[PDB]
């Protein structure tokens, strides 16, 4: 009913680099309904980017979601250590809910 | 504010399991409560939802006759059940509190794994 | 004769359900005596009436009436609780006249009881046909 | 002649599907014979009627008249049961004459029932496309 | 004679839960103290006012008036926008005359609130008996 | 000139999707044509008509129109069938004289169809900014 | 003076929160200019207009006007997106004569701008208390 593709799934780190990755939706998810989700390696998930746009409390400032339509991106910009574990993403539209791949 | 899950366990394949998640700091029947999947190599998808105030259940269609799932309003708790276990479903189960305008997922518990 | 909590068996469409009831007082405005079941919220709950009456200089007759409902309660989406939204009612009603005797109406209501269980009637009720 | 269980095959868009009925009374009022699906909720089946009439002092014609309608059911919102939501009638009158043989009223059911096939027809109802 | 915080103990079915308020101005167009419970929307908190009031050349007494309301909200469709699905007052009015003393009017509050709490009125009020 | 199954190419915000169509006949009541595309539903689906008109003795010119909606439909939460909410209409006509050549006719769509890509047009319509 | 892309900083309960606005051209229709929220849906993004008059032969005084809304979507019913529930409107109006000097209409400007962040104003507003 919907399917998301995270394009990258692997990725490597640089201290200075400005990275960014990209998901896409197979209909017309509508926007202020889609997410993003950070997991450390060993632990329950938690809250990063809620409706593409502003930003949850303990979140630092300088990544930021955009995109209208159905492609969707998170830009990292200055990244550093101890930062990149996971990011998946997920919406709802109609009823059951679905999960992004992952990417690191 | 957070809630708790449970130990780990195993049963032998035919069985049927409980699983539980205890909430704490806020009251109990204003929210509702889901219940994720996460298999360790792939991606993790959802499963069940419920609302402790009435009894209204909403499931996934690939899990429809899996899952059934209760909610005590005393004990503030939430039950889930498996059946027919077998070697497909072998993974960790979290539960996450919601409200919703914007659907997207408040609190979650730490994982209790599961292994056949 | 005296109210008290009217117990009841082997009810249903097999015969294995049993039901309750409590008395819940005499209305004195027009002799209506009242039974309920021991429910929580006082719209979702079965209750049965009953009220003899005496002849008057205008109706001549004595009038047995006896009336039964029962709500059915469901809860729609978004809502917190329980609303009602079907009932069954039912009336039974009796018209004795001054000087009958007691075989009489003893008679009306055995054949009443009678007749309730018979093929012909629980065909009638229980799948809606017409009796043809 | 006499109602009995109807027994239905090959209907569908493939034509694999079944379905039963079963004779639920006439109605003397008006003498419109019923067929029925056995549902459990009076409102949420499959029925056939059929009425023959008899020419009177006014109408001087006889007139057979079937109709069918299909109720469809949406699922449940939350939890309270299966409700009404579209309908789907149909009608078919016959106005045969009084001196009419019968090899013209075969005729004309046969000819109906084989152009209820045809691929012009299937193309109208089916679709939607008027005949162009 | 002051309006504070005032605090209530062993208040419900079993006397255990408790409940704050505090004072929210004197309105004065008709002299109607306020109280409340600290909530956040000013639609889903509990209130209380108080009044007395003055003879006037017309009405010849004093008249003590309290009210009380309590809304009960359904968070079903979602905590941003909660909705009151019903409501339930009360109210308490006194008419002391003009040269009635104080131990009159101690006497009427004392046997209004050691009458809330025989066994005949939580008869009627928690369970809708009428006295009979 | 005849009717057949129009392709489209590159439409959208950024030129991409694609769009395909298919005939359904001649409504001969008044002149106009009709597309569709394949749905199921037959209130779920994007359509275009196109009449040409010829002059009468009362209007004395052609008229070329051309009409399109776009009906979007989401489900309700109510319900299990999705259902139209919202409407996006469009129309355009032509209004041409009696000696008019081809050039200008041809000249009026050309210029339509290279204006309707202006930075000055797509601003006023894709953000609803007034031309200021 | 000319419109531009107005920012703002520490808007809030505790003014740590942003808010950007974009010009959208000015209605020559009576002059209001119009600021807006770079949103997509054109009825969920909060907007703000100015529009500074001028006297005619009937009022013959100057009016600045500021009007502030701010609708907030919820209630997503089903899967069809987000409406509006509720608004908060504002309004501002300036009533300066003609022969006023410039220290005069920066003074009222800057009174009025500290009297929004005295402690009777925010306990007025942000509480609803009467001020008493």
């Amino acid at each position: 009913q919907i399917v998301l593709t995270q394009s990258p799934a692997i990725m490597s780190a640089s201290p200075g680099e400005k990275v960014t990755m990209t998901c896409r939706a197979s209909s017309s998810v509508s926007s202020s309904y889609l997410h993003w989700y950070q997991q450390k390696s060993g632990a329950s998930p938690k809250l990063w980017i809620y409706s593409t746009s502003n930003l949850a409390s303990g979140v630092p400032a300088r990544f930021s979601g955009s995109g209208s339509g159905t492609s969707y991106s998170l830009t990292i910009s200055s990244v550093e250590a101890e930062d990149a574990a996971t990011y998946y993403c997920q919406q709802y539209s109609g009823y059951p809910y679905t999960f992004g791949g992952g990417t690191k | 504010v957070q809630l708790q899950q449970s130990g780990a366990e195993l049963v032998r394949p035919g069985a049927s399991v409980k699983l539980s998640c205890k909430a704490s700091g806020y009251t109990f029947t204003d929210y509702y409560i889901n219940w994720v999947k996460q298999r360790p190599g792939q991606g993790l998808e959802w499963i069940a939802r419920i609302y402790p105030g009435s009894g209204n259940t909403y499931y996934n269609e690939k899990f429809k006759g899996k899952a059934t799932l209760t909610a005590e309003k005393s004990s503030s708790t939430t039950y889930m059940r498996l059946n027919s276990l077998t070697s497909e479903d072998s993974a960790v189960y979290f539960c996450a509190r919601d409200d919703v305008y914007p659907f997207y997922f408040d609190y979650w518990g730490q994982g209790t794994t599961l292994t056949v | 004769a005296k109210l008290e909590t009217v117990t009841l068996g082997n009810i249903g469409k097999d015969g294995k359900q049993t039901l309750v009831l409590n008395p819940r007082g005499v209305n004195p405005t027009n002799g209506v005596a009242s039974l309920s079941q021991a429910g929580a919220v006082p719209a979702l709950e079965k209750r049965v009436t009953v009220s003899v009456s005496q002849p008057s200089r205008n109706r001549k007759n004595y009038k047995v009436q006896v009336k039964i409902q029962n709500p059915t309660a469901c809860t729609a989406n978004g809502s917190c609780d329980p609303s009602v939204t079907r009932q069954a009612y039912a009336d039974v009603t009796f018209s004795f006249t001054q000087y009958s005797t007691d075989e009489e109406r003893a008679f009306v209501r055995t054949e009443l009881a009678a007749l309730l269980a018979s093929p012909l009637l629980i065909d009638a009720i229980d799948q809606l046909n017409p009796a043809y």
